[PDB]
């Protein structure tokens, strides 16, 4: 439905489901093609 | 916290001539029927 961008998906993914699925039976590893949601605070040097 | 998400230990007895099986089913019925986000899991004796 295009609610939801790919940094969406994947903070969602990270958020809900990769932790789930790390500890599911007979899961070695597991990769994020993505990354989970952080606080970026973008800083300007101008008004620095 | 059951499986590294906020929970609640609910704890209760099937009704005298029930079995656990009938007991665990409506749990699950009522369980269903609750707030949405809202889910459920067996631990324990449950479990097992």
């Amino acid at each position: 439905d295009g609610t939801m961008t790919q940094e969406d998906i994947s903070d969602y993914v990270a958020a809900n489901m990769k932790d789930a699925i790390s500890r599911t039976s007979g899961v070695g590893d597991v990769q994020l093609f993505g990354s989970q949601y952080a606080m970026r605070i973008w800083m300007n040097p101008n008004e620095l | 916290r059951y499986n590294g998400l906020p929970s609640m230990e609910i704890l209760g007895q099937a009704a005298p001539g029930k079995s656990t099986g009938e007991a665990m089913e409506l749990m699950e019925q009522l369980a269903s029927k609750l707030p949405t986000g809202v889910g459920y899991d067996w631990t324990g004796m449950s479990y097992q």
